[PDB]
DNA sequence: AACCGAGCCAATCAGAGCGAAGTGA
DNA sequence: TTTCACTTCGCTCTGATTGGCTCGG
């Protein structure tokens, strides 16, 4: 479980490596840190869904929730951007 | 250096996280658990014996 | 407005550049053959993060999904934007200061205050 | 001078994906 | 009673995990 509480480093180190330039290194202590961001993200945007889909008693998280979490907790462009991605995903 | 005020949109969502990490941190101690030097045993032993090149590079 | 967050912080060069790869990331998302079985990140460690609250019962595919996109323009502008203080030091590695610094210019990241404490 | 630590390599096997079966509202 | 929408099962197969050395900082 220790492991499952943050997406694998590998994943996270990668999608940061393409974000730096070729002749950048990343230090350890910042893959580590970034992991921990990430996931924070997840449970955060989650239980903003979580306590909504509780309260209209849906046992359901799903796309629209997610969207709504994003919006109400001031990630705008995340949930305006995702929003045709949802839609096309159901189609 | 803590601030009073965060944003507006996100301080009653963090407030609530801080409760659900401080149980999870009761139940499973992951919050300060710390990080294992490897993760699984199979795959350290793997590592460990693998044939290695003179840079201590995985061989070719 | 809703595009407030993408320069919310930044000044000059990185203005238009993470204004540049939101733009990017919009077109993206907006296209028409999207292969849903491609993904930096794995969809059951998304899944199994969201299922670590117990608040939560069942999830629709469509979360996982929505989060493996998300969590992938949150890493890539969080590290752009993180990259600008390993600049200013006349660094090549980035360090964990770099991301705090970072966090600390958008209030969009308020909710990582006790992830990467100030 | 001495020290610190991130990239480099790719094979195993933990586990991610997936179809089938199970669950319940 | 069947249907719907998820979970859990069973299994196949793949890509994340992993450390000794170098040499720039």
């Amino acid at each position: 479980k220790e492991q499952d509480r943050w997406l694998p480093i590998a994943n996270v180190a990668r999608i940061m490596k393409l974000a730096l330039p070729e002749n950048a290194k990343i230090a350890k202590e910042a893959k580590e840190c970034m992991q921990e961001c990430v996931s924070e993200f997840i449970s955060f945007i989650t239980s903003e869904a979580s306590e909504k889909c509780q309260q209209e008693k849906r046992k359901t998280v799903n796309g629209e929730d997610i969207l709504f979490a994003m919006t109400s907790l001031g990630f705008e462009n995340y949930a305006e951007a995702l929003k045709i991605y949802l839609s096309k995903y159901r189609e | 250096e803590s601030p009073l005020y965060v944003n507006a949109k996100q301080f009653h969502r963090i407030l609530k996280r801080r409760v659900a990490r401080q149980k999870l941190e009761e139940q499973l101690r992951l919050t300060s658990k710390g990080r294992k030097p490897y993760l699984h045993e199979s795959r350290h032993n793997h590592a460990m014996r693998r044939p290695r090149g003179p840079g201590g590079r995985f061989l070719t | 407005g809703t595009w407030a967050n993408v320069n919310q912080g930044l000044q000059g060069t990185a203005r238009d550049i993470l204004t540049t790869y939101w733009q990017h990331v919009i077109n993206h998302l907006e296209s028409d053959n999207h292969d849903y079985k491609i993904h930096q990140l794995p969809l059951a460690r998304i899944k199994k993060v969201m299922k670590a609250d117990p608040e939560v019962k069942m999830i629709s595919a469509e979360a996982p999904i929505l989060f493996a996109k998300g969590c992938d323009v949150f890493i890539t502008e969080l590290t752009m934007r993180a990259w600008i203080h390993a600049e200013d030091n006349k660094r090549r590695t980035l360090q964990r200061s770099d991301i705090a610094a970072a966090l600390s210019k958008s209030d969009m990241f308020d909710f990582l205050i006790d992830i990467v404490p100030r």
